[PDB]
DNA sequence: TGCGAAATTCCATGACA
DNA sequence: ATTGTCATGGAATTTCGCA
DNA sequence: TGCGAAATTCCATGACA
DNA sequence: ATTGTCATGGAATTTCGCA
């Protein structure tokens, strides 16, 4: 208003307007001679509109917005008004990228026993082989021991069929997976209750959460690729070979094959390890229990220099999963209800549903 | 002489014909000698082909040094001999027409099967998984351990702590004598 | 052969076999009592076959391969024989991933004048807007000043039509682009010769090489997205607005808008900069020439701890561009003929054609 | 009073009807006052619509403070007035029926056009790009610089160092007197 | 009690939709 | 109302063979 | 000749098929 | 027979206003 700017012209002091500068009327506008030139001081009541006009030219951030305004104007604490509008521009908020990295990954404890936790997932679709297009991959958490099932679809039914065959051997406490339609259906839920099996799901669109199986997927494809070099991609008959071959391969860091971690002795496969020939089975299972508990466990890495960790009550935004062309990559702001661990949170989404979500699919909303 | 181990010796046999179930008639029985751990495979016939097909599944998990069987045609065929030689598996036959951990296990299987196929001689295909879990989490009086425990070195999440009757009840003996009619 | 292993049994010394160890015959095989147990020393003539068998179980690398062999065998310098086979396994060579990073990026000099170099590329396809699906983007190298043309296809013809309109203003020395069919056709080549324009092409599948335009693509899509929030994706009528808006936005690092770098004075657009009001045009163009030459230039970053730089005569492999499912991601080994710069090389491909190729699409072949 | 600048004032006019070329008949002429830099736009009619459509292209590169024109209908329509007001452009008209840098430039354009449309009165659409390059890389005797040089502060990569005849030859005067027949 | 060379361990890199 | 993983192959570091 | 606060500059982060 | 780039918004660093 003209209130503030009146005292200024008649040479009195107002907080924020430095006193060593000549303020004058001209063309109907309060002005000021600043080092860079003469700028108009607009009335406080005009400022928001100005910041907005400048911002809206190209929906620019702090500096690019200020540089436009500073061309014609000066007032005290300009960036504060800029940041105020940046924080209220829905369009910028949901479209701009983040420039803060996620905090460092958790390395959760290896499951203590075989059959404590299975990780499962589908690979595919693959070139048709005998009418089959997908592979069900099942990785035992503790041992890494893997089972492979060719399927025609990534369906609950084909999942149930394969697991009936597997669970003939042993029943797991937990089965962990992503939110594929196969694993989240109610038919599959009932199948697990029926057997005292607990279904665990990764936070959505975060395959790191079940990285064990994703990672075994790589080796499965890599060995299949080598075996299929210079031949047609008839992979179905090779699944058995790949399973056996991978289950009996050393992890250089662990010094054991997954077969060894599961059974504590090699079966009749080439280069079987003979070190326990003179022990009894019971002395063997005793050495196995010790071996199992002293396996190398990786430590959580250092944070990157510009990471963010969630705090309860923070405004954060979830990544749009499958964004259409020319549409924002971020949902509208939502509040952190609970910090489950430093990499996982429950948010209230503005509908508002409770969602449990990986920090990797989140950005902290900018400008508070 | 070195102590006995899992994978040292697999004992195979066929059971059947059974009543048709999802189009299957037989059961290939595999018992590991050291652990008494059992694996079952439904087949349509007691043939070399059905045997090879079933053992391929098993031998992509674990390969035995020796397979032991009677002198069934399936097992004495030269096809099956080739199959075994390819995998470095030694074949071993008991003399024609002629007690132990294995022998008792095969008894349990026949008996346990017979018990559960009463009133449902057709639904055995779907019960094979549970038959195996039962068998493999069954306490052995000689050793203090189940086959699960000896194969994996851990307790299981399905202990069958009910040592089950395994005997035919009065209603079921009358059901079996009426099934054959 | 039995030659070497004979002297050994009768207690004499052979280079590589340590003398403090008891070597003996048993079961028809030379053996040795090593700390970890008793291993068979196979005859030198058997070793290659053994290394190969072990490797082929799961086509494993150095350690996982050695761990298998060491189960049954010992001989001198085992890993040397392992590495020898790893280097000869075509399958592993063309399928395995690299674990050496590319050397640090070049930051080549900004073109000295406007119109010295244009970078061009297509965005699209986009949601249909008035029958249009693509955008031709043209970025002036020196200024960043950008021109946008809606097209129906990413064709040579639509390219020629748009550029005829642009080159009405000025003709560039150079036009730089990727190897899209539009830019590599002979019709387009003739169109450039006809005008004394030199066509420059980025090494294949390396959009960093013309990062200026790729990067302007991001801003073009980002502003289009914001403008289209909550409306249908009618982008055609917005192209003009986006062009003008972007050409008149400050780069915070440069302190100038691209319009300013091109013309040295703002046109009649909001928040026009007035600093040169009292200068003559000629004093303005003098300040512009000085401003143009003192623009911030980024320095080449530090190398990552495990990078590789090409050397003439090195075996290297080119990344397969669009690899089919279950097929190797790498071509067969090829030789570096010339190191153009530390990030670019000419290779002889085994056909053998000369190819000029980004180091980012190369891996150094492992095991020499 | 502040020195003259590019974008200070754009001078617009129509030239035509011309012979049809790709279905176009007129040329909207835009000359920046300070630099003499010329822009040309082919149109189908001398209408407010064709003007707005053409100037939208130009005004997405650079916006003039003032547009100067004669009192053509296209330019004095209230549609065109609205268009200009939306962009903060001031409109300016010369009085009806009534020398300078601009005036000479328009002469060159008419003359240069006439020269090149002989033997090819239909191919002018494709020549507009080169007409402009020629005009804009033409040396000005008053200032020591071409319009390119004054707009961009650099030499161009197409200097038309041949100050061209611009006159009609003997074969072309006879061609123009036979074109009207 | 220390040398040269081999063996083992470290660990950045990339890849699992 | 949950969580990255690990084969890979040069380089760094340790151990071995011998004195 | 040094304080508190504002302004400016730094620069990791991600994204352009 | 060629080559990454730059808006972004907290944090680090500098400059300003005043004494
Ligand atoms: C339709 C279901 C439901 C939900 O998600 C989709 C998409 N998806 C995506 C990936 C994926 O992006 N893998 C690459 C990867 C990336 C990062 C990392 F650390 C590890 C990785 F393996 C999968 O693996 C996967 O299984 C799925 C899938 O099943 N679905
Ligand atoms: C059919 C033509 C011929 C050859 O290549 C294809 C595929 N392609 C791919 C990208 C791309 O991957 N952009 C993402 C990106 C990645 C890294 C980076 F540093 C900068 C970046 F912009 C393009 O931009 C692009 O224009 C093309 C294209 O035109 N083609
Ligand atoms: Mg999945
Ligand atoms: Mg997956
Ligand atoms: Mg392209
Ligand atoms: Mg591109
Ligand atoms: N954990
Ligand atoms: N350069
Ligand atoms: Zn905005
Ligand atoms: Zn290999």
């Amino acid at each position: 208003l003209d209130a503030e700017l009146d005292q200024l012209l008649q040479g009195h002091y107002i907080k924020g307007y430095p006193k060593q500068y000549t303020y004058f009327l001209e063309d109907g506008k309060v002005k000021v001679s600043r080092p860079e030139g003469v700028k108009i001081i607009p009335p406080q009541s005009d400022r928001q509109k100005i910041v907005l006009q400048a911002h809206n030219l190209a929906h620019t951030g702090r500096e690019a917005t200020l540089l436009k305004i500073a061309n014609l104007y000066w007032w005290p604490n300009m960036r504060k008004d800029v940041v105020k509008q940046l924080g209220r521009c829905q369009q910028c908020l949901i479209t701009n990228a983040s420039n803060k990295a996620s905090g460092p990954i958790l390395r959760p404890d290896r499951p203590q026993k075989p059959f404590d936790k299975f990780f499962i997932d589908y690979i595919g679709p693959l070139p048709p082989s005998q009418g089959y297009l997908y592979v069900l991959v099942v990785v035992d958490g503790m041992t890494g021991f893997t089972w492979l099932y060719p399927t025609k679809a990534p369906s609950t039914s084909a999942t149930v069929k394969s697991l009936n065959v597997l669970t003939s051997i042993a029943i797991p406490k937990v089965i962990h997976s992503d939110q594929g339609a196969a694993f989240t259906s109610s038919t599959f839920a009932e199948w697990a209750k029926e057997r005292g099996i607990h279904l665990e799901f990764s936070t959505p669109y975060h395959p790191q959460s079940h990285g064990k199986v994703e990672r075994k997927n790589s080796d499965i494809k890599r060995l299949l690729t080598k075996l299929l070099v210079g031949r047609p991609t008839k992979w179905y008959d090779l699944l058995p070979v790949v399973q056996l071959a991978l289950n009996n391969t050393y992890s250089p860091v662990l010094k054991y094959t997954p077969h060894q971690l599961l059974f504590g002795i090699d079966s009749n496969t080439p280069f079987a390890n003979q070190d326990t020939l003179d022990l009894t089975r019971e002395e063997e299972l005793s050495l196995l229990q010790e071996i199992r508990t002293s396996l190398y466990h990786p430590s959580t890495p250092p944070a990157s220099s510009r990471s963010w960790s969630p705090v309860v009550g923070q405004l954060v935004q979830e990544r749009v999963a499958r964004p259409a062309s020319l549409r924002p990559r971020w949902h509208k702001p939502s509040t952190v209800l609970k910090v489950l661990n430093p990499r996982t949170v429950v948010i209230l989404d503005h509908l508002g549903n409770n969602r449990t979500v990986s920090i990797d699919n989140l950005k902290p909303t900018s400008h508070q | 002489d070195r102590p006995q181990k899992p994978f040292d010796k697999f004992f195979i046999d066929y059971i059947g014909p059974l009543p048709p179930s999802q189009g299957y008639l037989y059961v290939l029985v595999v018992v590991d000698g050291m652990t008494g751990f059992t694996w079952l495979y439904p087949t349509k016939a007691p043939s070399t082909s059905a045997t090879v097909k079933s053992l391929n599944v098993l031998t992509s998990i674990a390969i035995p040094k020796v397979i032991h069987s009677d002198q069934g045609a399936a097992f004495t065929s030269s096809t099956f001999a080739e199959w075994a030689k390819e995998r470095g598996i030694h074949l071993e036959f008991s003399t024609p027409y002629h007690h132990g951990k294995v022998e008792r296990k095969n008894s349990d299987i026949k008996r346990l099967l017979t018990k559960l196929l009463v009133g449902r001689p057709t639904k055995w295909y779907d019960l094979l998984p549970v038959v195996q879990l039962a068998l493999n989490n069954t306490y052995s009086p000689v050793l203090k351990y189940t086959p699960h425990q000896l194969l994996f070195g851990i307790d299981s999440n399905t202990p069958f702590a009910n040592q089950d009757t395994l005997d035919l009840t009065r209603e079921e003996e009358l059901s079996l004598l009426q099934e054959i009619r």
